[PDB]
């Protein structure tokens, strides 16, 4: 409702959006910037202009302990943001790699990426299957975590979906057809 | 199955051997009867005809023939449309 229309009236808006970035923070079920990204409150919140909104999309994609280190602030950091940067490091990454790599990364790979060990990297593989951010049966060195795509990926989904409308285009009007000779 | 087997063993298989058994014994006496004779063929319990059984048998056979069918329609269609999703 406030990212759609009314106290904007941008004082209004200013208070909710540092509160949004903590709430962002609050529960690590929030992602990362993917709630914001979704619908219009990213493309109505200012970036860099007082909220501080792009910093935590640059962490994000930087993703590090350093990037959170230098961009991290005294309010979340006191009470605080300690372990749930690790949890935010478990996904992004999880993400990233089978994202671009692309999609059935190995082992010895990820143990690298998440710098923890091969059973720990399996360990995370448990929780990243219950969150259902991948979701297939996990082989033991290579075929690691495929499938679901769940978080973001702004145009790197955007032309994903129209690669996918060209595809469904196609096959969807020609089982019509063989359908309509079989009906 | 064994019903029917039931039934051909006594329709034919008593009635072959009795005409085997009264052609042996050569099958008309002339000055008094024909003791024997008149103590063969009695009927068993199915001589012919069973058809309360064998009715009612058919009209289940043809619903399990109608459950076969169903079944193959289901088939038919699931494979067309799991090959159709794959292939693009």
């Amino acid at each position: 409702l406030l990212g759609s229309y009314t106290e904007d009236n941008a004082s209004q808006a200013r208070v909710d959006a540092h509160r949004c970035i903590v709430r962002a923070l609050k529960d690590p079920n929030a992602f990362l910037f993917d709630h914001l990204l979704t619908l219009k409150p990213v493309k109505f919140l200012e970036g860099e202009l007082i909220h501080d909104l792009l910093t935590i999309f640059v962490s994000a994609k930087l993703a590090s302990y350093v990037k959170f280190y230098q961009n991290n602030k005294d309010f979340i950091d006191s009470l605080g943001l300690l372990h749930e940067q690790n949890m935010a490091k478990m996904r992004l990454l999880t993400f990233m790699g089978m994202a671009v790599e692309n999609k059935e990364i190995s082992f010895d790979t990820m143990q690298q990426e998440l710098q923890i060990g091969a059973d720990d990297v399996e360990a995370f593989v448990i929780d990243a299957v219950r969150t259902k951010m991948v979701y297939c049966k996990i082989d033991q060195t290579q075929r690691k975590v495929v499938v679901s795509h769940s978080t973001h990926r702004t145009f790197g989904k955007q032309q994903w979906q129209q690669l996918y409308d060209t595809l469904n285009a196609w096959k969807q009007n020609l089982n019509k057809v063989k359908n309509s000779l079989l009906s | 199955r064994n019903t029917s087997k039931q039934q051909q063993q006594k329709h034919q298989y008593q009635q072959r051997r009795q005409q085997e058994n009264m052609q042996r014994q050569s099958r008309g006496e002339p000055p008094l009867p024909e003791e024997d004779l008149s103590k063969l063929f009695k009927p068993p319990q199915p001589p012919a005809r069973m058809d309360s059984l064998l009715i009612a048998g058919q009209i289940n056979t043809y619903c399990q023939n109608i459950k076969e069918f169903t079944a193959q329609n289901l088939g038919k269609l699931f494979m067309a449309q799991a090959l159709q999703e794959y292939n693009n």
